[PDB]
């Protein structure tokens, strides 16, 4: 089986910061897309961000030089660096592998909670 | 690629129209399979969860040991309507890139697809990598691209 | 005021792009077709304007 | 019966033109629809004409 | 070059039963549709019963519950039960080979005629 | 000529598609019809326009 | 590179003779269509006679029965040979390789001027 296991959230001030990670196993990891989504409290799940197979990147306007994606590929990980956090960025956050057809698949999810 | 954009427009040209509640065929036991049904992030459902146009049903070989290249299969698509209406069968094909091809299908070449109706023929050859712009869809990043 | 004549729609079955050529023969009935029929209206006021002159 | 009538069992492709019109086909192996309006005798084959 | 000979026909009483017998040689008799035919005189060629590759079977209407068609590859030989005869079933049989395309081949047929 | 040009021989397929529209041919190898409407110089290819 | 070397002519009386020759070199001889090509001054080239791997041969209508094309494979010769010379084929004459499609070529030429 596929396994995606999140950690890093947290509670923390707007302007801080936060580091995610996702360990990955039981999947070819070098050949997979990789995601972050986040789901809001009330909201469904949007996406973040996304790195290709090459570390070419993608983001969501609204994370645009506050997040960043990387892959670390010997070492099946899966990270986002979280700068300039804004309570807007509360949200459960959820690393996902081929996120789109056939087998997509979500890990459990890290909790982060921004707020004064 | 195709003429699929003028459907909606047909469609309205009949006073009665339905989507049919049984599935003209069945995909899991479909030709060169079994095959899993392909889900997708881009296409939410009511309550969330991945999946995919009603119209029709990705398939995906279920076991690696028919996990190959295949010879062209053919399957009946018989009429299901009620004596009297017209039948609009949708269907279509998912490729993507070369390494993802391989991985998905065991099969990384371009393929090819036929269909045929009251004596109506087209014809389709599948593009490997190097897609446009993705548009007009769920606004969620993929490598690969449906043809309909 | 009360002359019944029948109107003009597309084509339920002809798409564009794909049936352009029918398209433009179907343009082209309906032009014909109202000329002829806008020639008939003239004629019954001009009949009916001769029978009211008469009177 | 195609491998011993054609020396091939994978399916077979055709094509037709003729004053701008082409068409075109791509043979099934097996799994044939029931025989109608035919000469009433029981084949493996079908034709498409 | 392909030989099918057939025997077991006889004069016999109405109500009465028959065995047909086709020894085939000279093809792969076991890739081979297997036929039953018969001519009334008169008339012309009808078929009465076929045999594919598996042992599944077919039979022409008026000989069913009547006629039972079967094969032994082992031996290369097609048989016909006929039971319960009538007068009509009066014909020369003939066993044949892929009656339909491309090389159809029948046998020198054996004639049974039913007479009180 | 085709193994000297290209590096195969065998038959090459086509296809085109715009707005709906789909055409498709197979190309042929030797054997062809004798030249017409041309520069009036000997080739042993054509092609399909 | 292909090379094309023609020799030969000359200037003649007409009604005489001259045999043109071709060496090549650099491609496949055996496998090419061959072709000699004249330029008459004042006009464009034209083709006069081709001969096919088979060594069968075609000609322009103007020089039937007097010019005549011929290949030796083994030297890697074209060679024409020109009776019954006329005032009017004064021209420069040139051996070509595959001139149709994709990649032609032609020789330096050699000038044959037919005078009395
Ligand atoms: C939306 O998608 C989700 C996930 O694919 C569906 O939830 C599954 O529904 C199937 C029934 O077809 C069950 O067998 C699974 O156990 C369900 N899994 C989960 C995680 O819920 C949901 O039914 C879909 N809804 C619609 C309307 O299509
Ligand atoms: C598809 O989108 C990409 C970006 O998402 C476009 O690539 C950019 O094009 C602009 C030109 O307007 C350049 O300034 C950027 O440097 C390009 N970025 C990259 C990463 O290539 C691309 O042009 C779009 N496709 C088309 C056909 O316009
Ligand atoms: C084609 O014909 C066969 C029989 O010649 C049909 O198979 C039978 O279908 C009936 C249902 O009406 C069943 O009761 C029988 O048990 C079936 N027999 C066999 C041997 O399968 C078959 O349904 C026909 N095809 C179609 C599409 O109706
Ligand atoms: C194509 O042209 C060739 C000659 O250039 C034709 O072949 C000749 O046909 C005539 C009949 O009118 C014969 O008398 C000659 O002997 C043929 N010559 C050769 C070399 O074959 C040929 O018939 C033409 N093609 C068609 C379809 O007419």
């Amino acid at each position: 089986e596929v396994q995606l296991v999140e950690s890093g959230g947290g509670l923390v001030q707007p302007g801080g910061s936060l580091r995610l990670s996702c360990a990955a196993s039981g999947f070819t990891f070098s050949t997979s897309w990789m995601y972050w989504l986040r789901q809001a409290p009330g909201k469904g799940l949007e996406w973040v961000s996304v790195i290709n197979t090459d570390g070419g990147t993608y983001y969501a306007d609204s994370v645009k030089g506050r997040f960043t994606i990387s892959r670390d590929n010997s070492k099946n990980t899966l990270y986002l660096q979280m700068n300039s956090l804004r309570a807007e960025d509360t949200a459960v956050y959820y690393c996902a592998k081929d996120w789109g057809g056939p087998e997509p698949t979500r890990g459990q999810g890290t909790l982060v909670t921004v707020s004064s | 690629r195709t003429k699929i954009r003028q459907l909606p427009n047909l469609l309205r040209g009949y006073e009665h129209i339905r989507l049919s509640t049984h599935n003209v065929i069945n995909a899991e036991n479909a030709p060169g399979g079994p095959y899993k049904i392909g889900t997708s992030g881009s296409c939410p459902n009511i309550t969330n969860g991945n999946g995919f146009f009603a119209t029709m049903a990705w398939a995906v070989p279920k076991n690696d040991k028919n996990k190959t290249a295949t010879n062209p299969l053919t399957i009946e698509v018989p009429y299901i309507c009620t004596e009297g209406e017209d039948q609009i069968t949708v269907w279509g094909f998912h490729s993507d890139n070369e390494t993802q091809m391989a991985k998905l299908y065991g099969d990384s070449k371009p393929q090819k697809f036929t269909s045929s109706a009251n004596g109506v023929t087209t014809h389709y050859v599948s593009q490997i990598g190097g897609f446009p712009n993705q548009t007009e869809d769920g606004g969620l990043p993929q490598s690969g691209r449906i043809v309909v | 005021s009360e002359l019944e004549v029948k109107n003009l729609q597309r084509l339920s079955g002809a798409m564009d792009e794909l049936h352009n050529e029918i398209l433009e023969l179907d343009e082209k009935v309906d032009d014909l077709r109202a000329d002829t029929i806008s020639s008939q209206i003239e004629l019954a006021v001009l009949l009916s304007n001769e029978g009211i002159i008469n009177s």
